[PDB]
């Protein structure tokens, strides 16, 4: 394998000799294998499973349970120190195994939608991994190709490659293919990188580690992920309640020190509180909810690349697809001519392939039978960059359509037979490109230019039209009959190109129109309908005609009978605030660049609403990266888009859209239920021992129990709050604010209750067994098993805000109803464990005593039924 | 309006003879192209064979010499003969008839439900 440096000083004939690379024909399939035998796979070595799991514990609040545990072990505490300890691992092992999972599921799915690129082996073209590459290998680059190895480019007809992955310009650099002697790499073409524009071909000088700029793709794989901004907020929200949570315990130590107490009992029992109160498992749950989102919207065949996507599908409302390639399946086709003599042909055959005739007055037309049916489909053929290999289009399928009807009339090898000294090429600003060129058998000629693009782009630079073979002055009437054929072509569905040639730029002669169908992809119309029908909004920003853009929606159903559409020129011409207005209300946007596509979807984004940009193209990706979420299709998607998307589509399905919107909704509601059970568990604990200190009554809990409680309330008794299922009812819910206000006042009120009720009723318990004057170990324990069972109703009613838990039922959620009995076994062994009893400080309680506790203890979820009743009775 | 049906799709043998046929409620006589259209998993359809309205016979170069096309007025139905079927050139066939068309644009492109064909090394 070669250098780059060497490659590149190296001419063609050198490198094809050293890599023994047959240009025209490619490795065999013996000699692909005997190389892969030495050489193996172009994958990266292996990507830090153990360094994953060490990450976890660098969150604040997992630092701060080890500095409590720290202060436990310094001020020895061995048994709080354990308990500290344990809570610690068990949170972080269920966010560690969650976190596997869900990038293990991403992995799987990745498999099925893998890196690829196109090899010519066999003499036969095909669609190969880049995986499989070996050195010598032929690959021939597109127009939004991911390049898949350091290639030795041979053929660079036009060539702009991006080189902002590598290098850091965002400037396109163009390609020679001649050798440069001594970034600069001119005629290198690096792993990775992609093409934004023409087409080429390469031998691969290198495989595995020896690309040139293999560090920067090794450092993009362990580049991790920033935080999710839910997962900040949520760091923040328990920074605040931990830092309220310790100003109240330092008022609890300051009342206990002047009241007069045992401060070692005090520094234990606010060390434990300061633990409890602590919410360690909010970001935890908070993962754990967006890591079980990804794999449900992986068993919905929907690769998530970014995390934060998953936050932000559930406030999705607006969907701008995109008209080419998105909303139609791409595989557009040349079927109707206009001449510009008047003549019209109708193109029949289907696909790209040479086998279709076109039919001229019902006679058959070859060669250059016709003359202007001919120039058009030479102008056709010469301005392309798209090849059509072994029945494999590689350009663009307009550029591929042209290519096959040039093959149908017969005229494809006139590509051949012109040198493109210059090029002006596409640009979806310009909306044309043109190419000079000379004819290789005659020289003699001027430097005829070929031109093609949209209608009124291309008569711009028109000066001249054809009539029965003689250059005539262009007219108003010729190009009102033209704008009326390019009306009705669009009218009826078809994308319709213009094309003229001519000597130099602004002295063209307009040859004829072009009428390409893209029919739109399969079941669309349905998820369209289903998508308006819940409550979302979708609009077809394109850069094609009013009228292909509207027929198309017609068709699909986003453009009713009575609905308004907007060109680009018009969001030109008009202000932000008026944008800001009309945008909801248009449909259909038509003759919308980049520019003007980016420009509605800040629109979009500043009327509140969250953007998913279905887009493909080369120049859309801007657009997709400005969206607040970018889809790309899975089967039909440049490079290009996919890597510059957020959500792919692997089986290319608008109804994987929806399905993603809904699984993104209830991660909310789940997140909410973990902080009300928490918060409200913590305040009840943090009142209960403010007021046995205030008022100088023994502490109904000691420091262990405390610390029992904490792994109750954020260990899995908890965090299967963040597994629970999501019912129907949030699904036809619209879609939630952008903003968090995860503490809703009406979850402050239900907190207030709970933790009311709960404090009431243990502190009822604990002066019921202290009217003795005696503090027995019977009224502890009493007290405390009071607790965790009001501990674990109040976690069966905050398995759901408003759905009655009867309805529910208590097998629906098994990991909370595992967590529920591991948490009353555990209960029981320390009521009886005589080494429980000795380290909690507790004794046995008769089954009567456990009976009235039960009873108690269905206190508080009798009243959080009946409270949801009554708000289920007044929303009605 | 023409309506397609397909028909004699079935599992079949290396080295054997399959029949196909695709047929419309109205006569075929005015239709300048109508070809068979071979899609698979993985790749683009591809085409089968057909003919044109000078009564050439087009075939795609992957089955040509293999593969026979004939049309006939009194069966409406246009008629495949396939022979030497190897397991690699197996997948679904779908049947297509284009009618010639003047103000109008719209395509008169009318495709058939498909039939599947199967193929198994042997053994
Ligand atoms: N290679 C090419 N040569 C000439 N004209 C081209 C072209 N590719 C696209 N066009 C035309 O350029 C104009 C602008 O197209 P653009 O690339 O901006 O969006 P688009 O219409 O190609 C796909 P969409 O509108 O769905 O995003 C359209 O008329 C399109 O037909
Ligand atoms: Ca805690």
């Amino acid at each position: 394998v070669l250098t780059s440096k060497k490659a590149s000083e190296l001419p063609v004939s050198e490198v094809a000799s050293i890599l023994q690379a047959d240009l025209q024909n490619g490795l065999n399939k013996c000699e692909v294998s005997h190389r892969r035998a030495f050489h193996g796979w172009n994958e990266f070595d292996i990507s830090p499973l153990w360094k994953k799991y060490i990450s976890q514990f660098k969150n604040p609040l997992i630092m701060l349970l080890l500095a409590s545990a720290v202060i436990s072990v310094l001020m020895h505490q061995f048994d709080d120190a354990v308990s500290i300890t344990v809570a610690i691992l068990i949170v972080v092992t269920v966010a560690f195994v969650q976190e596997y999972r869900s990038e293990k599921s991403l992995e799987e799915l990745s498999k099925l939608v893998p890196p690829e690129c196109h090899c010519v082996r066999e003499g036969k073209l095909e669609h190969t991994l880049a995986r499989d590459l070996v050195p010598g290998d032929t690959v021939c680059l597109s127009v939004g190709d991911r390049v898949p190895a350091d290639l030795r480019l041979f053929e660079a007809v036009d060539l702009s490659i991006d080189e902002s992955s590598l290098t850091g310009e965002t400037t396109p650099c163009s390609k020679v293919t001649a050798p440069q002697p001594a970034a600069s790499r001119s005629n290198i073409a690096f792993m990775g990188t992609l093409v934004r524009c023409g087409k080429a071909k390469g031998v691969v000088i290198g495989t595995g580690e020896n690309s040139e700029f293999g560090e920067v793709f090794k450092m993009m794989q362990a580049e991790e992920a920033p935080k999710t901004p839910l997962q900040k907020s949520m760091d923040l929200l328990g920074k605040q309640l931990s830092f309220y949570s310790f100003g109240i315990i330092g008022i609890i130590m300051l009342v206990g020190w002047l009241l007069g107490k045992d401060i070692l009992e005090m520094f234990t029992i606010s060390v434990s509180l300061a633990v409890a109160a602590i919410p360690e498992g909010l970001p935890i749950v908070v993962t754990v909810t967006l890591a079980l989102g990804v794999m449900r919207m992986v068993k919905k065949r929907a690769i998530v690349k970014k995390l934060p996507i998953v936050e932000t599908l559930g406030c999705c409302n607006v969907i701008c697809s995109d008209k080419t390639g998105t909303l139609t399946k791409n595989e557009m086709t040349v079927t109707h001519i206009f001449t510009s003599d008047g003549l019209h042909a109708e193109v029949t055959g289907v696909g790209y392939n040479q086998f279709g005739e076109v039919i001229v007055d019902g006679d058959v037309v070859h060669g250059f039978y016709n003359p202007a049916v001919s120039r058009i489909v030479e102008a056709g053929c010469v301005c392309n960059d798209a090849v059509i290999r072994n029945n494999t289009l590689m350009g663009k399928p307009t550029e591929g359509a042209l290519i096959a009807l040039a093959m149908k009339m017969g005229l494809d090898g006139l590509q051949q037979d012109y040198i493109r000294k210059a090029e002006y090429p596409f640009s979806s600003e310009q909306k044309w490109m043109a190419v000079k060129c000379v004819h290789r058998t005659q020289q003699d000629r001027p430097e005829i230019c070929f031109m093609k693009g949209a209608y009124e782009q291309v008569i711009k630079y028109c000066t001249t039209y054809q009539s029965k073979g003689q250059t005539l002055t262009l007219t108003q009437q010729q190009r009102d009959v033209y704008q009326q054929e390019k009306a009705r072509m669009g009218s009826a569905g078809l994308r319709v190109l213009a094309l003229a040639s001519g000597p130099e730029l602004g002295q063209l002669t307009f040859l004829g129109l072009v009428g390409i169908i893209d029919p739109p992809r399969t079941g669309v119309k349905e998820a369209v309908t289903t998508l308006i029908a819940s409550g979302v909004s979708i609009k077809m920003i394109t850069g094609d005609s009013q009228e292909t853009a509207v027929a198309i929606a017609s068709r699909l159903g986003l453009y009713s009978k009575t609905s308004q559409s907007v060109s680009g020129e018009e969001i030109d011409a008009m202000d932000v605030q008026q944008l800001s207005q009309i945008v909801p209300k248009v449909a259909v946007f038509y003759r919308a660049s980049p520019r003007h596509k980016m420009k509605i979807i800040k629109s979009l984004q500043k009327n509140g609403s969250v953007v998913a940009m279905t887009g493909d193209g080369v120049n859309d990706a801007v657009a997709l990266k400005a969206a607040d979420i970018g889809v790309a299709m899975g089967q039909t998607g440049t490079d290009v888009c996919k890597e510059a998307a957020d959500m792919i589509l692997v089986d290319d399905d608008f109804q994987t859209i929806m399905s993603a919107i809904e699984e993104g909704k209830g991660i909310y509601n789940n997140i909410k239920n973990f902080v009300r059970f928490q918060l409200s568990t913590s305040i009840a604990a943090l009142t209960l021992i403010s007021l046995a200190t205030l008022m100088n009554f023994p502490n109904p809990l000691n420091a262990m129990q405390i610390l029992w409680i904490n792994i109750i309330m954020d260990g899995p008794p908890a965090q299967s709050l963040g597994v629970e299922p999501v019912d129907k009812d949030v699904i036809r819910k619209p879609p939630r604010n952008w903003k968090d206000s995860i503490l809703t006042k009406n979850l402050i009120l239900k907190i207030l209750v709970s933790s009311i009720i709960i404090v009431c009723g243990t502190l009822f318990v604990f002066w019921r067994e202290l009217r003795d004057n005696v503090i027995t170990p019977r009224d502890t324990t009493m007290t405390f098993t009071c607790f965790v069972f009001f501990d674990m109703f109040n976690a069966l009613s905050s398995r759901s805000q408003t759905k009655s838990v009867f309805e529910i039922g208590l097998c629906s959620n098994r990991m909370f109803c595992y967590a529920v009995l591991g948490s009353i076994m555990g209960q029981l062994l320390v009521i009886y464990f005589p080494p429980l009893q000795k380290v909690f400080q507790t004794e046995s309680l008769s089954i009567l005593d456990l009976l009235f506790l039960l009873g108690l203890t269905s206190s508080v979820c009798i009243v959080a039924e009946i409270i949801k009743k009554v708000e289920r009775s007044r929303e009605k | 309006q023409v309506q397609l049906q397909e028909s004699g799709g079935g599992l079949v043998q290396a080295g054997g003879s399959l029949r196909l046929s695709c047929a419309a409620s109205g006569s075929i006589f005015g239709a300048d192209w109508m070809g068979w259209y071979r899609q698979a998993p993985g790749k683009e359809r591809e085409f089968v064979a057909g003919i044109g309205h000078g009564a050439s016979t087009y075939y795609a170069d992957s089955v040509k010499g293999r593969f026979t096309i004939s049309r006939d007025n009194a069966k409406n139905t246009v008629y495949l003969q396939m022979n030497s079927l190897k397991p690699e050139d197996t997948a679904v066939y779908y049947c297509a008839v284009q009618y010639t068309q003047y103000r109008s644009y719209d395509s008169l492109l009318y495709w058939g439900q498909g039939t599947q064909v199967t193929v198994s090394s042997g053994s």
